[PDB]
């Protein structure tokens, strides 16, 4: 799933609603 | 496998410094995010701040802003939370968080530690009197007030951990005086009334008060 | 902030039942929105993220659907294991906000409270307070009001209350009710009673003692 992906860690920000 | 444990925390005077830590195991820590939690007793949850898996991007709720410092250690798996000036704003249970972040998903908190106690008040360790509650058809009440301690928790058992069924230990309420009290009833018969000796064991470890109280 | 607002707060259902918790947003957050489930003297575990995706481990009678500002957790066929306190939250934006609550509480047989009320100790007495205890036992629904009585007077706001859980055994739950006074306001009055109301009870029962 998505929570397993291994990425720098950095927290993620939607760019539009 | 995976395992989040938080510790720090207890009682401070407002205006004091607290440190929490959080020690993970199982996973590659510096690859995460992670993130404190708060539950103040009786209420609901608050986000206090998280932390890119690097350390290098912190973020915080408004009220915690330059009192509260988030920081982690990528080479001994531990995540931190230094608290200044506290406040009894911030009295409650604090868990750390393991916080992936996908792009179209955001940060979810996905495995949670167990959570660690901090209380801010001008009141010191106290600990409890234990008093009896005796009566004054079948079935009788009795039970142990627990009272004027600080800060929580305690702990009761009745006869030694002999005695289970019908039990029911309240949660504390916090008095007029700035202390908290609480009551646990056992029912019993009202034939082995004065029969049979009932016993509450009270702990509170704050204080080092561990307490045998005879009720009947 | 991003305000979140539940609905309903309690919810009261029973094993095998469909139940919707809804979960509001003060402005859109597309499907940015979490599900925690917690239990009593536990930590919270997520359920669902992203409005709708499954936690590994999560049963697939946990169903989730949202976007914008409206959110909807349906629980298909209710089990045991699912009685607990539910909230959403939002990822939008910082500060990462929460709904406050929805506690889903186990529908049994209504069950009227047996009431016990117990005098001051003199070992409190000593002391210079006066504590008196109102015992609402082994009872359903939660709703119950304790109303205390010195000498005739109705009492309100001078007592604390406290809840227990919901009982693993047999879903009821338990109440104390602790009206405390100075060791001299105590020795003024005599009649000390606890009047109690409940759904399980046609008419108010009280359990009074004098002092001494």
């Amino acid at each position: 799933d998505p929570l397993d992906h291994r990425d720098a860690g950095d927290l993620w920000f939607p760019g539009e609603s | 496998e995976v395992q989040l444990l938080e510790s720090g925390g207890g009682l401070v005077q407002p205006g004091g410094s607290l440190r929490l830590s959080c020690a993970a195991s199982g996973f590659t820590f510096s690859e995460r995010a992670m993130t404190w939690v708060r539950q103040a007793p009786g209420k609901g949850l608050e986000w206090v701040s998280s932390i890119s898996g690097s350390g290098v991007k912190t973020y915080y709720a408004d009220s915690v802003k330059g009192r509260f410092t988030i920081s982690r250690d990528n080479s001994k798996n531990t995540l931190y939370l230094q608290m200044n000036s506290l406040r009894a704003e911030d009295t409650a249970v604090y868990y750390c968080a393991k916080t992936p972040s996908p792009k179209y998903v955001g940060s979810v908190f996905d495995l949670w530690g167990r959570g660690t106690l901090v209380t801010v008040s001008s009141a010191s360790t106290k600990g409890p009197s234990v008093f009896p509650l005796a009566p004054s058809g079948g079935t009788a009440a009795l039970g142990c007030l627990v009272k004027d301690y600080f800060p929580e928790p305690v702990t009761v058992s009745w006869n030694s951990g002999a005695l289970t069924s019908g039990v029911h230990t309240f949660p504390a309420v916090l008095q007029s005086s700035g202390l908290y009290s609480l009551s646990s009833v056992v029912t019993v018969p009202s034939s082995s009334l004065g029969t049979q000796t009932y016993i509450c064991n009270v702990n509170h470890k704050p204080s080092n008060t561990k307490v045998d109280k005879k009720v009947e | 902030d991003i305000q979140m607002t539940q609905s309903p707060s309690s919810l009261s259902a029973s094993v095998g039942d469909r139940v919707t918790i809804t979960c509001r947003a003060s402005q859109s957050i597309s499907s940015y929105l979490n599900w925690y489930q917690q239990k009593p003297g536990k930590a919270p575990k997520l359920l669902i993220y992203a409005a709708s995706s499954l936690q590994s481990g999560v049963p697939s009678r946990f169903s989730g659907s949202g976007s914008g500002t409206d959110f909807t957790l349906t629980i298909s066929s209710l089990q045991p294991e699912d009685f607990a306190t539910y909230y959403c939250q939002q990822s939008y934006s910082t500060p990462y906000t929460f709904g406050q609550g929805t506690k889903l509480e186990i529908k049994r047989t209504v069950a009227a409270p047996s009431v016990f009320i117990f005098p001051p100790s003199d070992e409190q007495l000593k002391s210079g307070t006066a504590s008196v205890v109102c015992l609402l036992n082994n009872f359903y629904p939660r709703e119950a009001k304790v109303q205390w009585k010195v000498d005739n007077a109705l009492q309100s706001g001078n007592s604390q209350e406290s809840v227990t859980e919901q009982d693993s055994k047999d879903s009821t739950y338990s109440l104390s009710s602790t009206l405390t006074l100075s060791k001299a306001d105590y020795e003024k009055h005599k009649v000390y009673a606890c009047e109690v109301t409940h759904q399980g009870l046609s008419s108010p029962v009280t359990k009074s003692f004098n002092r001494g």
